[PDB]
């Protein structure tokens, strides 16, 4: 009897047993644990080397089990009706907290309890950086270990005291330590290895904003081009159809095609074929959402519209032309601002982004300073027509409008193809 | 529409970064009222709960800090007593008696 | 290669389709091939050489053979940088020096690769002596202008000869459709 | 655009090549200021780098 | 071991500094514990100015 070892069950009698579901199934324990909980008793684990061992009475379970883990961890556990029967209370944690002065003060108190020495400015900077982490203007990030890690680095860089300058330095260093890929990219842009037009106008090409997969937290511009030719109404996305793109339909291609087909009906079909391509294959294209840049580039190719190149264009679009919010809007805006500042701010560069993303626009201090100085402009659009109006610098309706120019370009392409029909008959 | 600076400024304004802050510690699960109330129910009722959340939320420490302030009636002393050289039973005594 | 669309083929096709629109489609099929097996071809980047060769085949433009051509190209005809530009330039210089430098051989390479041009001492010496030439281009039209030794615009320009060749091919294919008539 | 030799010359010009150089050892991570500062921080703070 | 010794766990008072190629660390950054333990990243530029 004196060799029975006490486990977590015994140490928790009349108390709480905090487990990790990830650890429960990583170690195949969850099944026996479930049998124990359902039975209310358990005998300690025995060895198969015992001749007859002891006749241990099953130890009564008088605790409250509290599993902990990520939603992914519990997904693999909430299938059996026993789980939801044992663990009926679900205490779910929001990955964000309401960004309120109360939550700011609560974060300050939590940090003080963690041992840091804050100042009002330092606490404010940490709170703003939590909001930045949440990618939302009115929600601060709830990941308190991440704020504590940043606070540790800021304390180191500021001598234990978390002043505003120390937290700013910690954030700047945190970026700089992972800024190598963007450093190489900016060097390529400045040397000319990667040529981006950030001034003047061009037809059928635009500066989309992408997030690279080599660093899925740095945005950077990508020259996206569209070429219009006479032909069948099919729309080619070269970067989505580079192998495995022919009979696998892409929701982005279908969306762009639906918009273009339904929007311009003066011929039995779109008399034009549009090839959309990213140069600079560092682009991780998304065949699941049509880009606003793709649409405006296609429209410019069709109507021969010289879009502004100093403006970058981001945002998804649906077949009605409505601009949808996109992820990592801060990364994209700041990436284009980095590229423009590298080549020198012309004073007219900017970004066309969805108005849906205004709740996510928590821009770095330098981008905001450039905006306030008028050296950088942010255009929020709701419709692809608005983005095209900003890029081409003209209205859609009216005489000499963009829409009539697009219809004229479509008429010219239709005339070329029906002249091929002229040859087909003659 | 050309967004103004004011429509873009999101940082809460500082007024004195030179003033050290003295703030009382926040209640466990601050800003997490859903999970806090779920746990209050699971504790008041003795149900088995399960905390769910993205990693790095500090759920494990907040949970321990919250349970540490709880107080249950003193649990009875549980122990293993051998009824023979082979048969060992479970004995429950008043707390502090084992 | 039956259903596999190659980004290089799509890029060249997009350039040719959008650049020459006077018929409902490109009235010509272009076959591109390296006449060798030591070539490791990239199906992901359209070569500038492929584009200028296609344009010369279409317009029946005699290109200079003393100039080698390297560089990728996108459907707008912009010449993108390529890797190993030093290796390529020095390899062509080796081949030219082996057969004897004629004083006019050279390489047409992307201007985007000027930041990577660290040519060996012998290539630089030949360049200084005028026995080897380096042409940096930004658009495929510039490369074609250098190769064909003429301008694109203007009368008897390269673009007019390309359009004339395309017109001739369109007339021939509609000639087979004349046979389809009767 | 026929690149001139000067636009192509990239080699550092040698003003004299027979003089033995005497140079102090460079600080560790020379030219690697990013990694050097990251490590300075990791050391000052006891973080695992 | 029959029952081995009852060794106390040795405290860890060092700073770990894992060194390798970005390819080597990719297989290691899928853990929210990794980025929680190793929070300082010292990248080496493959080139110097």
């Amino acid at each position: 009897v004196s060799l029975i070892r006490p486990g977590a069950v015994h140490r928790a009698q009349g108390g709480y047993l905090i487990l990790d579901a990830l650890s429960l199934k990583r170690e195949g324990t969850w099944e026996a644990f479930k049998r124990a909980l359902r039975n209310g008793q358990v005998e300690p684990v025995t060895e198969p080397q015992a001749p007859a061992g002891l006749e241990v009475e099953p130890f009564p379970i008088q605790m409250q089990v509290i599993l902990v883990g990520t939603p992914e961890a519990f997904e693999g556990l909430e299938e059996d009706p026993a789980f939801s029967e044992l663990f009926r209370i679900r205490a779910e944690f929001s990955p964000t907290l309401p960004a309120s002065p109360e939550n700011c003060t609560a974060l300050g108190g939590w940090l003080l309890a963690q041992g840091f020495q804050l100042t009002q400015g330092g606490l404010t900077r940490l709170y703003d950086e939590a909001r930045r982490m949440a990618e939302q203007r009115d929600r601060m990030d709830a990941r308190l270990v991440e704020i504590r890690a940043l606070a540790e680095e800021a304390a180191v860089l500021g001598g234990g005291l978390l002043t505003a300058e120390s937290v700013e330095q910690a954030i700047a260093a945190r970026e700089h330590r992972s800024f190598l890929s963007e450093e190489e990219f900016l060097r390529a842009v400045q040397e000319g290895v990667i040529r981006l037009r950030t001034t003047g106008r061009a037809v059928g090409e635009v500066n989309s904003l992408v997030v690279v997969e080599a660093a899925p937290y740095w945005g950077r511009p990508a020259r996206l081009t569209a070429r219009a030719a006479p032909g069948r109404d099919h729309l080619i996305s070269i970067d989505r159809e580079a192998g495995l793109g022919g009979q696998i339909f892409h929701k982005a291609v279908l969306t762009l095609a639906g918009y273009l087909r339904s929007r311009y009906i003066e011929h039995g079909s779109l008399p034009v074929t549009i090839s959309l391509a990213f140069e600079q294959n560092y682009v991780s294209i998304e065949g699941d959402s049509a880009g606003l840049a793709e649409l405006v580039a296609a429209l410019s190719a069709i109507g021969n519209l010289p879009l502004r190149q100093d403006l970058a264009v981001t945002g998804a679009v649906d077949q009605t032309g409505k601009v949808l919010a996109v992820g990592a809007i801060n990364a994209k805006v700041e990436g284009f601002f980095r590229v423009c500042k590298a080549l020198g701010l012309s004073g007219t560069q900017g970004v066309i982004l969805p108005e849906a993303n205004l709740a996510n626009l928590t821009l770095r201090a330098e981008v905001l300073e450039a905006v306030r100085a008028g050296q950088f402009h942010i255009y929020a659009v709701e419709t692809a027509e608005q983005a095209l109006e900003i890029l081409a610098g003209a209205r859609m309706e009216g005489f000499r409008g963009l829409q009539e120019k697009i219809r004229a370009g479509l008429e010219a392409f239709a005339r070329l193809e029906e002249g091929h029909d002229k040859e087909d008959r003659e | 529409m050309r967004l103004s600076y004011e429509a873009l400024e999101w940082r809460t304004p500082i007024e004195n970064s030179t003033e050290p802050v003295s703030l009382p510690p926040p209640p466990p699960f601050f800003g997490q009222e859903r999970a806090r109330e779920a746990l209050e129910l699971a504790i008041r009722g003795g149900f088995h709960a399960y905390l769910v959340g993205p990693p790095s939320l500090g759920k494990h420490e907040a949970l321990l800090a919250y349970l540490s302030t709880q107080s249950v009636e003193t649990p009875p002393d549980l122990l293993y007593v051998p009824l023979s050289e082979r048969k060992v039973a479970v004995l429950t005594l008043p707390s502090g008696q084992e």
